[PDB]
């Protein structure tokens, strides 16, 4: 029953770590006996919030995909004009756009008749037949060029980041600039308390590492 | 109202303090904005002065602070009053090397010789209950009150009764009167407070809860009281550089989370 131990080690560093105070009203300062490879760190407020309300986000769109809850509004009067290879691409992955709530019919210089649109992708589209087109290809490409792979529903905790992969590049987008704009900014007061919860909150998270964005959310300067 | 100090002596103890002020260390200290407690055994803490983040050791600062206010405030202090009496020979039984009754009377007779002296410059009042030749009926009334607001920790005080009487040379006013204010100041710095292991499953309930008290304690006292006091009125001596370590330049750090 071997593992890499080098695994395990990343989430234990943070969870001995108790706050100080906020710096300058952007930072959380923090500190960690036994002190193996880790003692002060300033950790992003923005980043750390941002990050917490991600990892809630992607909890909540893979758990309605995975149990078919995943809402889908009826679309009116939409239809793309799409090449021959094109309609043959969509025609191949039908099955795969419906678990995310993309529903649609190939016909025939072929057309592409959207019946049904996520929330999310309802909103972004916002009637530009030109941008849901860039949109679809775009993740069938993904599948296509294995690049994405896809969504699983043949297994029965739900673990949200075991299937984080084929979330379409448009999802993601949406999440990432709903979560930092949802998130504390930089000037933004915190009491010691809300510091607390904070860190509580990302110690908990699967990659309390780096914001959204891929960017790190904390820097070591002891 | 105020006592008038001529004494040489005090005037060339004063003179030292002020030719050993660093100007630009105490600028750190006249503009900080305090961050929190780092480490309560080692006694460091954080602060920020511009856009800079530094470690203070707060032990040293403490002792330096209380023992420039003695050296100013001196034959001018207030009182702190003390059923919970304390008798100075019940003090020393944290000590098992004066294994001696006439070694433990000695050290009160060094004092009690003294007590209208370390009362009037001091506000140290000895009083005695029996015979004036009688050592165990000295207790001790009251103890100077540097800072309103605060009142030191007597863990540290059988050390005070201790030194004053082995440690302090009373054959030199100079020597002597320099000796008290480091006792006195050794005795008002806030007290460290060893680590003890939370996660061990092996320690009581008691011995975790009064840990965690003892941290809030100290915590509360550096915010409310004595930050406060170091920003307004210390003078950083030259020697006290070491003791004041720049860990973060945040101009830097603006750098690193610049974009999201
Ligand atoms: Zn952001
Ligand atoms: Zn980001």
């Amino acid at each position: 029953g071997k593992t890499i131990t080098d695994f395990s080690i990343s989430r234990s560093v943070l969870a001995k770590y108790e706050v100080i105070n906020q710096v300058d009203k952007k930072f959380i300062l923090i500190r960690c006996s036994i002190h193996n490879c880790p003692l002060l760190v300033l950790v992003d407020q923005h980043a750390c919030d941002e990050r917490i309300r991600l990892e809630e986000l992607f909890y909540s769109l893979l758990t309605e995909v995975v149990t078919g809850t995943f809402v889908a509004r009826d679309l009116k009067d939409c239809c793309i004009e799409v090449d021959r290879t094109e309609a043959d691409l969509f025609k191949h992955y039908q099955s795969e756009f419906k678990k995310w709530g993309i529903g649609y019919e190939t016909i025939e210089t072929s057309l592409l008749e959207i019946k049904t649109l996520p929330e999310m992708l309802t909103s972004k589209y916002n009637g530009d037949k030109d941008y849901l087109k860039m949109v679809l290809l775009q993740h069938a490409h993904d599948l296509k060029d294995f690049k994405k792979l896809p969504m699983d529903l043949s297994h029965f905790k739900l673990y949200w980041w075991k299937y984080s992969s084929c979330v379409p590049t448009v999802f993601h987008e949406i999440l990432n600039s709903k979560a930092c704009r949802s998130a504390v900014m930089f000037g933004d007061e915190l009491t010691r308390q809300e510091c607390i919860i904070l860190i509580s909150k990302l110690s908990r998270c699967h990659n309390p590492f780096e914001c959204a964005h891929g960017r790190p959310s904390m820097v070591p300067i002891a | 109202e105020r006592v008038n100090v001529n004494l040489t002596s005090i005037k060339k103890l004063r003179e030292k303090v002020d030719d050993s002020i660093h100007r630009e260390l105490t600028d750190i200290f006249a503009n900080l904005n305090y961050v929190g407690v780092v480490d309560e055994e080692r006694r460091l803490a954080a602060i920020q002065h511009d856009l800079k983040l530094f470690l203070i050791d707060y032990g040293s600062v403490c002792y330096e602070l209380f023992y420039q206010i003695g050296l100013t405030d001196f034959a001018n202090f207030g009182k702190i009053n003390l059923s919970d009496d304390i008798v100075l020979y019940n003090l020393l039984s944290e000590f098992d090397e004066l294994n001696d009754d006439a070694s433990k009377e000695k050290i009160i007779s060094k004092i009690w010789d003294m007590s209208s002296m370390l009362n009037e410059y001091y506000s140290i009042e000895l009083v005695n209950d029996g015979l004036d030749n009688d050592l165990k009926s000295v207790k001790l009334k009251s103890l100077p009150l540097l800072l309103k607001g605060y009142i030191p920790s007597l863990v540290k005080l059988p050390f005070f009764i201790y030194r004053l009487g082995k440690e302090v040379d009373w054959e030199d006013e100079q020597e002597c009167l320099d000796g008290i204010l480091r006792e006195i100041a050794l005795l008002y710095i806030p007290d460290m407070v060893p680590k003890v292991d939370t996660s061990d499953a092996s320690l009581s309930e008691d011995e975790k809860a009064q840990f965690i008290n003892r941290k809030e304690h100290i915590s509360s006292l550096l915010e409310h009281v004595l930050f406060p006091c170091i920003k307004r009125r210390f003078l950083a001596p030259r020697h006290i550089l070491k003791d004041v370590v720049e860990i973060a330049n945040l101009p830097d750090l603006y750098k690193v989370f610049e974009r999201c």
